[PDB]
């Protein structure tokens, strides 16, 4: 889905899928209750923010709304939400994450390394396993794929839901996910067969300004491979 | 909280029923329940409405049982499945003085996280030392789902994930460790007593 990464007291843009009726806004964060913030209207175009919220820090208009004065506590995730003009349901279309942080020097690019199944495991269960692990990214955004042979391989993956996180108790620590692939062992000791770990990160845009000495944490794609062996 | 949902997360087995509680506060006479899906993909979706005035709603493998008096609303998962694996919301609608004039809004819970514990024919658990190919991982893997794997106190443990072969229609669970270390070492805590380490 859409991943955006800004800096504290930044602005960020969001935008809606859904495609008629009052346009509703909800903010989720984790541990934390959907809450509504806002909802604004086609027609009269007034639009209506909730209690306790400050005039000014949410922009709509025709659909895209707008983010003005950003904190670290705006992160989390934001829908677009409308009900039905049939049936009386609440549909949510978007799958936006926003994450802001004070520095965007936090941010790093995921480091992938794919390793080799044991000699144990293809002489006992009589199957390879290959686990690739990304490590050290910030912020969460990212995305693993299996690729065996220039194609995609969904079958026989299992990849972490949550990214374990490498320092607790702090807020911009780093992240570290890991993927693995179970195959037949008759398929691993063919050196013909090609096993590569990709990884698709999402990092600061073109228009980000970047100060610091090291590289541009820029959007990528860190790989990794490997080959079968037969002895 | 207005609205409740007293567990945090919930695991149960396939083919098997998981009930997922929810308690709500609202002062008016007339409104709705809801319950949503949240994906991993951070996608919200439907999945059965519970009225005010309603019989218990029933919907595919979706039911809820209600009660009005102690404004309980709890949703069923008749025949699990592995696809059933997320986190549920509980939610409920509160109507303006006339009627639910499409600015309602939908009160959420904090949500009930549902993982789903696949069918585990003939496990032979062992943990296995897996060499980097670039220089120079543990993986505990082929256990019974019944057992959960815990963060070493450390060391990085990853939580338990489900692998399905869809070839060999042949399912596994896997669980990796790392730090920067022996493998038998490695686990803390969690404890089978069948093991090849």
């Amino acid at each position: 889905t859409k991943s955006v990464i800004r800096q504290t007291g930044s602005s960020a843009e969001i935008t809606c899928d859904l495609a008629t009726g009052y346009i509703h806004w909800y903010l989720h964060q984790e541990g934390k209750a959907p809450q509504r913030l806002l909802y604004y209207d086609s027609y009269t175009s007034s639009v209506v923010l909730e209690s306790g919220i400050s005039p000014g820090k949410y922009d709509t208009y025709g659909l895209r709304m707008i983010l003005r004065n950003l904190i670290e506590n705006d992160s989390g995730v934001y829908y677009c939400a409308t009900w039905d003009e049939k049936y009386y349901k609440k549909l949510f279309g978007s799958g936006t994450t926003l994450v802001v942080t004070e520095d965007l020097k936090n941010v790093f690019p995921p480091e992938v390394a794919v390793f080799e199944p044991s000699e144990a495991e293809i002489s006992h269960t009589q199957k390879a396993t290959l686990v690739c692990l990304a490590t050290g990214f910030y912020p969460d955004h990212v995305e693993l794929s299996w690729w065996v042979n220039g194609k995609e391989v969904h079958s026989g993956v299992c990849t972490d839901p949550q990214p374990l996180k490498e320092q607790p108790a702090l807020n911009d620590s780093r992240y570290a996910l890991s993927s693995r692939l179970r195959v037949s062992a008759t398929f691993w000791q063919n050196p013909r067969n090609h096993f590569r770990c990709q990884v698709q990160f999402y990092g600061l845009s073109e228009n980000d300004e970047w100060t610091q000495d090291r590289a541009k944490p820029v959007t990528q794609i860190v790989s990794a491979e490997a080959w079968g062996r037969a002895d | 909280q207005k609205v409740t949902q007293a567990q945090s997360s919930v695991s149960m087995p396939v083919r098997k029923a998981v009930t997922l509680n929810c308690l709500y506060e609202t002062s008016w006479w007339s409104y709705y329940i809801f319950w949503y899906k949240q994906l991993p993909s951070k996608e919200m979706i439907f999945l059965i409405r519970q009225g005010s005035d309603e019989q218990n709603a029933k919907s595919g493998r979706y039911s809820v049982n209600f009660k009005k008096a102690a404004k309980s609303v709890a949703l069923t998962i008749s025949a699990l499945q592995l696809e059933d694996s997320a986190k549920y919301f509980c939610a409920l609608g509160e109507p303006s003085y006339w009627g639910f004039p499409r600015t309602t809004r939908v009160i959420f819970g904090k949500g009930t996280r549902v993982t789903v514990e696949p069918n585990i024919q003939n496990p032979d658990p062992a943990v296995y030392q897996l060499r980097d190919s670039k220089s120079s991982v543990c993986l505990f893997t082929d256990f019974d789902s019944q057992t959960n794997v815990s963060q070493s106190k450390d060391v990085y443990i990853t939580d338990k994930c489900v692998l399905d072969m869809r070839s060999m229609d042949f399912k596994s669970n896997s669980a990796v460790a790392w730090s920067n270390f022996a493998c038998a070492n490695a686990f803390n805590n969690s404890i089978p007593e069948d093991t090849f380490f």
